[PDB]
């Protein structure tokens, strides 16, 4: 069957698109000169603390000015001898001694040599030539002594008026012009889930799930390594599967019924995503070969030649035997027997009609004729033998110009009892590379008591021809090739294998991973193993168990349920609110007025959110100036209905 | 679809003043017998009646049960139509005056309308609040409910094993209730658990659905006798303790009427008056033409449709006397009797276009001629018996409709009983080892 790839398109296939460096270098001075035009009180310089991506600007716009990575790398040239140190974006991902700010897995500053010079790259390429206020986001609930760290190199190494702590998800809140509802914001780090009631956020009750898109990397990378098992020849860094991640995956609206159908050969060509990576001589060869194989079928006629002539000899040899004894005493008939180590007379005619059906299915002038009489009759045995082949072959084509159920009848009989003989014969195999089998101890025990393919092949040739019943898919040959197997459609898919070429083998073949990586959201517990809920049962749990039972709140359901978006990064995907709906239905009771929907601008919104607050009343009674610093001490919190808990 | 002996009887076929057309709803021609059964289906429709009798003379051959099939299918679903034959009513349990009376009130219908409220769903909790009312949670795909039980319906579920968040369908009115299975998001909980994993039902949790549903008073009257089916668990045994049918009094009957008004009389049910069609009437004897002459005059008692067949035969159960129809004069006087006349030519072909093409079968019109022939100078039922024969030798031989020579061949394979009755008696002349054994 050549159908199934037969009139199959051609593949349209991605690049990789690995998060490289670009070509620009801004000293952008443009912003002070307009900074220092505001009246006072109204400038402030606004920094998204992202573990993915550290965004920084003035707040009298609506576009932050950069946007980073917190990658750093320094270096010292010998051939040069220069130190070297740039930051950010400038680092290509030729030479890479990189490490981050963020600590992998959690947003949590903890590598504060490199936060000082992230910090100092924000600064310069900003422009500071000398003191403006500083709005920062930080993550839910952040340790005292990060946010001690942080506020030191604020005051002591830059020299700052004041700064201001926020939770950037629920800027991005105040940015969408909501009052009270319920931020399920999934960022780089982990997904947050958080009510807020009245513009006020309730952290003495939000969950942090700890999944997010760093983890949708590493699982991704996990999985592309244990996949592709055999080894692939090429450079499997995290930022591109990330970049995969990015847009080849999206959440599926009923799971377990899309899962179990999804590696079927109908339609597997457009659910796959597929990425690359970067005549005289053949005369001469079939001569030699055809030489070589004329000399081996002469060596073999010639073995052939002489077993048959051996067994000529040793046919006549028992002949004359059998005629010696004809006429002679019982006495000497035992003695000839006795010479030709045979038991009895019976043996000797076993041995020659064994040696009579072997040949018939197999001074120089008499050695000559001798040779010429064995050939003539191994001739006429072989002609007798095809003869009688002949005979039978006739007889068969005349009773199937007759009877052909009995005949297909007897013909599924045998093949059934040749299956059951390469059955008995592949668990004699499998049984061979074992001891414990039984085979092992009836062999010891008898040691201790001491001390077809082809055929079926031929079968199912004549069943293809005469038999309508019987289809190419029943064969043994079709029960073993590629398209039965679903491993060469998990790895390489529909098409054929690859025949080990330049643009075949450095190839990803993504199924299943569309829609297996960002399932972790929902459950963690059995796909990845971690030990946590599911964003659907902690919203749950939040919404049904917890609000109910919290007093000082007058509408547990008819008020969060008004307004549930989604904020972070991780969210992009298609079909990712609808899922949350339909879960959120499930969970709640009927008739409550759920309205999922999402912000708009939800990787800048976080910005943004904290550019319109950084200069209003209630963040001019919120900062903490340097003074303060200095006398309250360094885990000092203005308590704002932002903010974490005051300590 | 598949065709029975009384398939292409639509309706009486009608017009608006009540005069039946000649070829109309499946019948060919029989006017007068037609437009007197329209005229008992408006008697059976005005409910002014209280048992009256009609009789249906006329020989075997002709259209006598196509009439009734006729009345059924005009009066429609609603109103019940219960037809028996003569012969099922002797019985070996109890007498034969009984079972008349309960096909008396098997004709009856009582027709009730209700609102179930369904609740199919998981349950989320079982909680017992006082210490008596148990709140349970229905959750759907759609959300869950609470539910506030009576002390008596959750026996009901207790009794069935319904545990922590099996689906389960309450009705709310009758207090019905089932396991349908446990909920597939506690499938693999452990591994081999034995029960029915289905999913959560993408739906509502409270379904509103009204039914209209018909009860006939012979159920009242077996249901309020014996205790049925729910709790009559030592029926099991089955020798003596089975549900055997038992004289049911007439008190019963008269007290049955009673509770019956008082649930019209509350504009809860509605009451129809049917159709008892008993069948060859002939096999009824004259100890049940004496209790008829008593039953008819119930002012409950609904119309009878009686067929008969037979000319001035012998009354079965008293042979001193010979009357018409097999029918008593004593209860002949009752009865308004319908005649039903034979056949003309010109009329056979059309039952045999219209026969023909109900059951698919088409054919020319030389053989339509030849089946007439075999109408006439046979039988109607033999010749309209050849039909579907005859196109099992139609498209054997690579044809698709029947023309003369399968049906010339079909009258050789098929025989009636005319040239069997003279194959039987001229060529089966002597009675001997090959011959037959009168
Ligand atoms: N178009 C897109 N589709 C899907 N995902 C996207 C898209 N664009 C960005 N992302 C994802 O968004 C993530 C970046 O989120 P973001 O930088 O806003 O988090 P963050 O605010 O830095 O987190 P934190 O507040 O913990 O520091 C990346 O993991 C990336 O996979
Ligand atoms: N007017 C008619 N139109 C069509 N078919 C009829 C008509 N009258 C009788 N028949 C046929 O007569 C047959 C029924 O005969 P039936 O009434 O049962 O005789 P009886 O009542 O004596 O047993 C049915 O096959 C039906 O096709």
């Amino acid at each position: 069957r050549d159908e199934p790839w037969k009139r199959l398109p051609p593949p349209t296939v991605y690049p990789v698109k690995e998060a490289r460096f670009e070509k620009y270098i801004p000293p952008q001075l443009d912003g002070r000169e307009r900074a220092l035009a505001q009246p006072p009180g109204q400038v402030a310089i606004v920094i998204d603390n992202g573990s993915h991506s550290v965004r920084a600007g003035w707040n009298f716009e609506d576009k932050p000015r950069l946007a980073i990575p917190p990658i750093m790398s320094k270096y010292r040239d010998r051939k040069m001898g220069k130190t070297f140190s740039f930051a950010g974006s400038d680092c290509y991902a030729a030479r890479s001694h990189i490490r981050n700010a963020f600590e992998a897995g959690t947003g949590i500053v903890s590598n504060w040599d490199v936060m000082e010079h992230v910090l100092d790259y924000v600064f310069v390429k900003l422009g500071m030539n000398e003191d403006m206020p500083i709005v920062m986001t930080e993550a839910v609930a952040n340790l005292p002594y990060s946010r001690k760290s942080m506020s030191e190199i604020i005051f002591e190494c830059y020299g700052a008026p004041s700064l201001v702590y926020g939770i950037d998800s629920l800027f991005s809140f105040r940015h969408n012009q909501g009052q009270t509802g319920l931020v399920v914001s999934s960022s780089y780090s982990a997904t947050h889930v958080i009510p807020v009631y009245n513009r006020k956020a309730l952290l003495s009750q939000a969950i942090r799930l700890n999944w997010g898109g760093w983890h949708m990397a590493e699982y991704m990378l996990k999985l592309l390594k244990l996949k592709y098992y055999t080894g692939f020849p090429g450079k499997l860094n995290s930022s591109q599967t990330e970049h995969m991640v990015r847009d080849f995956c999206y959440v599926s609206l009923d799971y377990d019924r899309e899962l179990a159908g999804y590696l079927d050969w109908t339609g597997l060509e457009d659910r796959e995503r597929i990425v690359q990576y970067p005549e005289e001589e053949l005369a001469r060869i079939a001569e030699r070969k055809k030489e070589s194989g004329r000399r081996l079928q002469e060596q073999a006629a010639k073995m052939r030649l002489e077993r048959l002539m051996k067994k000529e000899q040793e046919l006549e040899y028992y002949k004359d035997i059998q005629r010696r004894m004809q006429g002679e005493s019982k006495k000497e008939i035992k003695r000839l027997l006795d010479e030709a180590e045979l038991k009895d007379e019976a043996a000797l005619e076993r041995v020659i009609r064994d040696l009579e059906r072997s040949i018939k299915r197999a001074r120089q002038q008499r050695l000559l004729k001798s040779n010429w009489e064995a050939r003539q009759r191994a001739k006429a045995e072989k002609e007798a033998e095809k003869a009688r082949l002949a005979e039978e072959a006739r007889l068969d084509e005349e009773r199937r110009k007759n009877d052909l159920e009995g005949w297909l009848e007897e013909k599924r009989q045998l093949r059934l009892a040749k299956l059951n003989q390469l059955k008995e014969r592949e668990r004699l195999k499998a049984d061979l590379g074992n001891r414990k089998s039984l085979a092992s101890q009836i062999r010891m025990k008898n040691i201790a008591n001491l001390a077809l393919e082809a055929a079926i092949r031929s079968l199912e040739n004549d069943l293809l021809r005469y038999d309508k019943t019987f289809s190419y898919d029943m064969t043994l040959d079709a029960q073993r090739d590629w398209s039965k197997s679903l491993l060469h459609a998990f790895r390489y898919g529909p098409r054929p294998f690859d025949p080990s070429s330049q643009a075949e083998t450095h190839r990803v073949h993504l199924n299943v991973e569309r829609i297996r990586v960002p399932e972790v959201l929902f459950q963690p517990a059995a796909i990845a193993g971690v030990d946590q809920a599911g964003l659907v049962e902690i919203a749950g749990d939040i919404l049904c168990q917890r609000l109910p039972s919290l007093p000082g709140i007058q509408d547990a359901p008819d008020a969060f349920l008004r307004d549930v978006f989604l904020t972070g990064g991780n969210t992009l995907f298609q079909n990712f609110d609808e899922r949350l709906r339909q879960g959120l239905m499930a969970l709640l009771p009927v008739g409550a007025p759920l309205r999922v929907r999402r912000a708009q601008d939800a990787i800048l919104d976080a910005w943004r959110g904290a550019a319109g607050w950084a200069c209003t009343e209630e963040a001019k009674a919120a900062w903490i100036t340097r003074e303060e610093y200095l006398e309250k001490g360094g885990e000092y919190i203005k308590e704002h209905d932002l903010g974490n808990a005051f300590a | 679809h598949r065709t029975a002996a009384h398939t292409h009887i639509k309706g009486l076929g009608l017009n608006s003043s009540g005069i039946a057309e000649k070829q109309a709803a499946g019948f060919v021609g029989q006017c007068a017998a037609r437009e007197a059964c329209g005229v008992v289906v408006d008697l059976i429709k005005a409910h002014k009646m209280a048992g009256r009798g009609v009789l249906l003379a006329g020989g075997p051959g002709t259209g006598k049960t196509a009439l009734a099939l006729a009345i059924s299918q005009e009066l429609g679903t609603k109103i019940p139509f219960c037809p028996i034959t003569g012969s099922e009513i002797y019985s070996t349990e109890v007498k034969k005056t009984e079972v008349l009376m309960e096909n008396f009130r098997r004709a009856i219908g009582l027709r009730v309308r209700e609102t179930k409220d369904v609740y199919e769903g998981e349950v989320t909790e079982m909680t017992p609040e006082e210490a008596s009312t148990l709140l349970i949670g229905l959750k759907s795909a759609r959300g869950q409910k609470k539910l506030r039980l009576d002390p008596s319906i959750y026996e009901a579920i207790q009794k069935e094993r319904v545990q922590v968040g099996d689906v389960i369908y309450i009705e709310t009115n009758t207090g019905a209730c089932k396991r349908v299975g446990r909920s597939d998001a506690y499938a693999t909980e452990f591994d081999l658990e034995a029960e029915e994993y289905v999913p959560i039902p993408k739906g509502e949790v409270h379904k509103k659905k009204e039914i209209v549903q018909d009860v006939t008073l012979h159920d009242l009257d077996v249901a309020n006798a014996r205790p049925q089916g729910g709790q009559d668990i030592i029926s099991m045994m089955g020798q003596l303790m089975k549900p055997k049918m038992t004289e049911i009094t007439d008190k019963l009957r008269m007290e049955i009427n009673k509770v019956v008004q008082k649930y019209i009389n509350q504009g809860v049910a509605e009451l129809i008056p049917g159709v008892l069609f008993i069948d060859e009437a002939h096999m009824l004897d004259i100890e049940c033409f004496t209790y008829l002459n008593k039953a008819l005059e119930s002012p409950i008692a609904p119309i009878v449709v009686l067929a008969s067949n037979r000319g001035i035969a012998t009354i079965r159960g008293a042979d001193d006397l010979k009357a018409a129809h097999g029918i008593p004069p004593d209860f002949l006087q009752r009865l308004l009797i319908i005649p039903t006349h034979p056949y003309e030519p010109d009329e056979i072909r059309r039952i045999v276009r219209i026969r023909a093409q109900t059951e698919g079968v088409q054919l020319t019109d030389a053989a339509v001629d030849r089946v007439a022939e075999h109408g006439v100078r046979i039988s109607l039922r033999y010749c309209l018996q050849l039909l579907a024969p005859a196109s099992i030798l139609a498209r054997v031989n690579g044809r698709t409709q029947v023309d003369v020579q399968d049906i010339a061949e079909a009258e050789e394979l098929f025989l009636d009983a005319r040239r069997s009755a003279n194959i039987l008696t001229s060529t089966g002349e002597s009675g001997g080892l090959h011959g037959f054994i009168s």
